RNA sequence: GCGGUUCUGACGUGCAAAUCGAUCGUCGAAUUUGGGUAUAGGGGCGAAAGACUAAUCGAACCAUCUAGUAGCUGGUUCCUG
RNA sequence: AAAACAUAGCAUUGCGAUGGUCAGAAAGUGAUGUUGACGCAAUGUGAUUUCUGCCCAGUGCUCUGAAUGUCAAAGUGAAGA
RNA sequence: UUGAAGACAUUGUCAGGUGGGGAGUUUGGCUGGGGCGGCACAUCUGUUAAACGAUAACGCAGAUGUCCUAAGGGGGGCUCAUGGAGAACAGAAAUCUCCAGUAGAACAAAAGGGUAAAAGCCCCCUUGAUUUUGAUUUUCAGUGUGAAUACAAACCAUGAAAGUGUGGCCUAUCGAUCCUUUAGUCCCUCGGAAUUUGAGGCUAGAGGUGCCAGAAAAGUUACCACAGGGAUAACUGGCUUGU
């Protein structure tokens, strides 16, 4: 027989229960997707500044 | 759809890596081989009683095929091959199109 | 060939066991003859057997007992 | 390709010879391919139709008649061309004799896009018959580098024979030319038969008046 | 040589079909001439059975089938063409364009009696030719304006 | 004697898992019937009702495979926090 | 319990025994058959009287009918170590 | 023993046909009961939709299974619908000219958006509708498929150039495993050792599942069976009262 087909009614409540936790951040996200010709410089780069405050 | 004989497109050769011109053909499957591991074992799993023992699909749907190139480098032989979209009529190296042109009778 | 003793050639299962004809005994021609001659003189024991002759219908062996 | 290109070199060497050395005529002699048939009913099978471009012209000087509107005829009369327009063809009252002897003049006939439809009115299945109905031309379209194809054009067309005789050269051309017109002229009309190689029973090479040559 | 690899053959619906549509039957194309339905029992499931006859044979074809299965409707050409002559048995055709088609067989019955002797004086008859799955016949002829 | 029409009678936890009463069909043959004997389960037998085949028939009975499978129904045993 | 079945009557079909119809796992095996067309077997219609029209496209059944369409295994030819 | 018959037939094995006589099995889903119908089953536009996003009904108005060697790419020149006023035949409508003209046109195909020295119209040259793989957005489980976005490494096209171009101005136009087949590397394997065929692998495509995350599938039952369902029809009752 038919039957209810959609609702969000309790879905807020049940999302709202763990509570809706923003994502987190760090010092130094990841480089991905980041242009793949400034990275291969950035290598580069880092590379020397380490032989160099040696 | 119509599409040139030739044309000019990248080759993968190795004595090429660079856009040469090719001749364009049709590709066409190709004559099932009898002893291709899965027919040798089609054959073996039909054969004695039990009759047929593999499905046999009924319920097409599709009324075209997608067209493939089989492109030749004229240099180096190289092959590549090109998938177009679906059509009901295809043409290869067809008359080109006449713009503004009396639509005869 | 042996074939299925069923009546009617009706099998009374799933496709694969429909086969009545095309069936083969898993002993020989031979070892039914030794079987049969055993039967027939029970106070001997059949030491071994050979082929002598075949016709279209038959195959012929000699068998041999010991007392 | 049944047709390996070394026994067609030779073939072509040997017809090549027989024509400039032993009986070099007072005409250009063109060379043909003759073609059998096996297993075809042309009763009851398709008749196969199909016309190829060869890029040297095998037979230059055909002659080539053109049917067109004041507009053709000029450009005719330009190519140095014989050029008939309408007009013409209406005080040609018919006369079996007169459309016949127009027939056999020209080898081919190459008619403007307009006036053809018009063609089978004003001649009769005449044209029809002898297989020398009109190609068109458009006015868009070179009414010379026409003409330069029909005299290159060659069609394999089955009616009632399993034998099809076709020019493929002349024999001022060269060696390799010849050859590579022989082949592109066999495998087109392979890829015109049910059974591509296997209907093909003979394949016969020949000049003007010279001797034959049995590739297959 | 190139070709799509088209089917030659849309499908439909059992239902969808009508009187004077066509449909393949047994591998033949066909012209529907009765299409009716009927209930199978008490539940009340649709059948059709068409009575079709065929574009070429002229032979009379019956199908049953459920009214919503599928059945395989032909791809049904009618292009009309100059006539230039009748050569032996065949026709000789002219393709609005200029080329020619000479491989069509020409009629046989009442048709092809009806085309000689329109043929033999001065008319110029246009052709009709159907096409189907992988043949062709002529089916009618008119004259010029 | 064989049957079983109507009362839609009795009875309907019965005298009875089909009986009782009256009324009724047939009553010298395609008649009724004892005993012997044959036909056995996808089988028989059928003047044909899917009838009958030991109160069992649109596929008997018995045992086993078998605790057959069940997305379906029912149940599922002490206390407090 | 009937208007159903049967029935006499009517009509059709097959078959001359190296046979028709039917049985059996098989058999040096069976039923018809202690039979032989005025018979056996398979169907339809259903006493008498009277009549039994038209359609052979479909499905079926059937044919000392054409052939060179389709066309298995074995066999044959060629290519190939 | 006597007739017939004779290497035929019979019998055996394999092969093709015939074979509801018989066997086994199947005969979608959603659904204001079910069935018939339809497709709300894979999808796209506008609205319903309550000015983020999401959002139902067999809600409303429609569309998709294609079409295109240009209708793709680049550059140039130009300006459209319509109206007015003029010009032999010529008229409401033919072709020529001027003026006005914010798009009232066109842009394959629904609808919405977008576009004027263009994204429209005409012309020139072309094949970026290419190669190599990664990242990202939508749908979302933050899987797949489809579609799309921005880069990289190549090689090209066009243009004086800056640039633009990885198909179609944007929003739809489509397909796993197994099997077959093609392209590529001419590379790995055939396990006693070799060569050559054959077969098998690795990387990228095609052959298709529209019930579109993808069984190989016809009915009937009033002779019917079982498990269940008041998740669901055929009475009453109840709400409603169009009729
Ligand atoms: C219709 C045909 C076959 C089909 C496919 O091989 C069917 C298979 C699928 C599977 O995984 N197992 C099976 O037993 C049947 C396919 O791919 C198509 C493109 C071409
Ligand atoms: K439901
Ligand atoms: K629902
Ligand atoms: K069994
Ligand atoms: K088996
Ligand atoms: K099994
Ligand atoms: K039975
Ligand atoms: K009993
Ligand atoms: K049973
Ligand atoms: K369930
Ligand atoms: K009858
Ligand atoms: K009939
Ligand atoms: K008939
Ligand atoms: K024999
Ligand atoms: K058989
Ligand atoms: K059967
Ligand atoms: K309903
Ligand atoms: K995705
Ligand atoms: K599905
Ligand atoms: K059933
Ligand atoms: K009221
Ligand atoms: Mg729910
Ligand atoms: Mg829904
Ligand atoms: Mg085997
Ligand atoms: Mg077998
Ligand atoms: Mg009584
Ligand atoms: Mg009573
Ligand atoms: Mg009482
Ligand atoms: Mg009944
Ligand atoms: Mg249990
Ligand atoms: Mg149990
Ligand atoms: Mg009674
Ligand atoms: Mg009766
Ligand atoms: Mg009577
Ligand atoms: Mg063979
Ligand atoms: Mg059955
Ligand atoms: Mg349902
Ligand atoms: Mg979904
Ligand atoms: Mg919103
Ligand atoms: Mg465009
Ligand atoms: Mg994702
Ligand atoms: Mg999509
Ligand atoms: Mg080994
Ligand atoms: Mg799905
Ligand atoms: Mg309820
Ligand atoms: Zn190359």
């Amino acid at each position: 027989a038919k039957s209810k087909n959609h609702t969000a009614h309790n879905q807020t409540r049940k999302a709202h229960r763990n509570g809706i936790k923003k994502p987190k951040t760090y010092k130094y996200p990841s480089l991905k997707g980041v242009d793949p010709k400034f990275r291969r410089n950035h290598k580069h780069a880092l590379h020397g500044t380490a032989k160099a405050l040696a | 759809v119509n599409v040139p004989k030739t044309r000019k497109t990248y080759c993968k050769g190795k004595t090429c890596r660079k856009h040469t011109q090719h001749k364009v053909t049709q590709y066409k499957a190709g004559k099932a081989s009898l002893f291709a591991q899965g027919k040798r074992r089609y054959d073996r799993k039909q054969s004695g009683f039990g009759g047929q023992t593999k499905p046999v699909f009924h319920k097409k749907a599709k009324t075209t095929k997608k067209v493939v190139l089989r492109l030749e480098c004229v240099k180096c032989k190289t092959r590549a091959q090109l998938t177009l979209k679906r059509c009901k009529h295809f043409e290869l190296g067809g008359e080109k199109k006449q713009k503004g042109q009396a639509l005869q009778f | 060939n042996r074939k299925r003793p069923v009546p009617k050639g009706a099998t009374y299962g799933k496709p694969t066991n429909q086969g009545v004809n095309e069936l083969k005994y898993q002993r020989s021609l031979r070892a039914t003859a030794e079987e049969r001659v055993g039967r027939r003189a029970a106070n001997l024991r059949v030491l071994n057997s050979y082929w002598v002759n075949q016709d279209s219908t038959y195959k012929y062996f000699e068998v041999i007992l010991v007392d | 390709s049944k047709i390996t290109s070394s026994q067609v070199r030779e073939h072509v060497k040997e017809l090549l010879k027989y024509s400039n050395e032993t009986k070099k005529r007072n005409f250009l002699e063109t060379v043909e391919l003759q073609v059998g048939l096996k297993n075809y009913d042309p009763q009851r099978d398709k008749r196969f139709s199909g016309s190829l471009k060869l890029p040297n012209c095998p037979r230059p000087n055909m002659s080539i008649c053109i049917f067109g509107d004041a507009f053709d005829v000029d450009r005719a009369k330009s190519c140095g061309v014989d050029a008939m327009s309408v007009d013409d063809l209406k005080k040609l009252n018919k006369n079996k004799k007169l459309i016949k002897k127009l027939s056999k003049k020209y080898n081919a006939f190459i008619a403007s896009e307009v006036l053809i439809k018009q063609v089978p009115r004003l001649l009769g299945p005449q044209l029809s018959k002898a297989g020398k109905f009109p190609t068109p031309v458009s006015h868009n379209d070179d009414l010379y580098g026409k003409v330069t194809d029909v005299r290159s054009t060659i069609k394999f067309q089955l009616k009632k024979v399993l034998c099809l005789a076709v020019a493929v050269g002349n024999v001022e051309m060269e060696e390799d030319v010849l050859v590579n017109q022989i082949l592109m002229s066999v495998n087109f009309f392979v890829s015109l038969l049910k059974k591509n190689w296997q209907n093909v029973g003979s394949l016969v090479v020949k000049s003007s008046m010279g001797p034959a040559f049995r590739l297959y | 040589t190139a070709d799509a690899g088209s089917s030659a053959t849309y499908p439909m619906q059992c239902s969808a079909l009508r009187k004077n549509g066509f449909v393949v039957i047994k591998s033949r194309p066909c012209k529907i001439v009765d299409m009716s339905t009927s209930k199978t029992g008490k539940h009340g499931h649709a059948k059709v059975h068409l009575v079709a006859i065929d574009i070429f044979t002229g032979k009379k074809l019956e199908d049953l089938s459920p009214s919503t299965h599928n059945m395989e409707v032909p791809v049904v050409k009618r292009n009309e063409y100059q006539l230039l002559d009748i050569d032996d048995g065949f026709l000789s055709l002219m393709n609005m364009d200029g080329d020619t088609k000479d491989d069509v067989k020409a009629p046989e019955g009442e048709l092809g009696d009806s085309l000689q002797t329109a043929f033999d004086e001065g008319k110029d008859l246009m052709v009709t030719i159907i096409s189907a799955m992988g043949e062709e016949a002529a089916i009618s002829f008119k004259e010029a304006a």
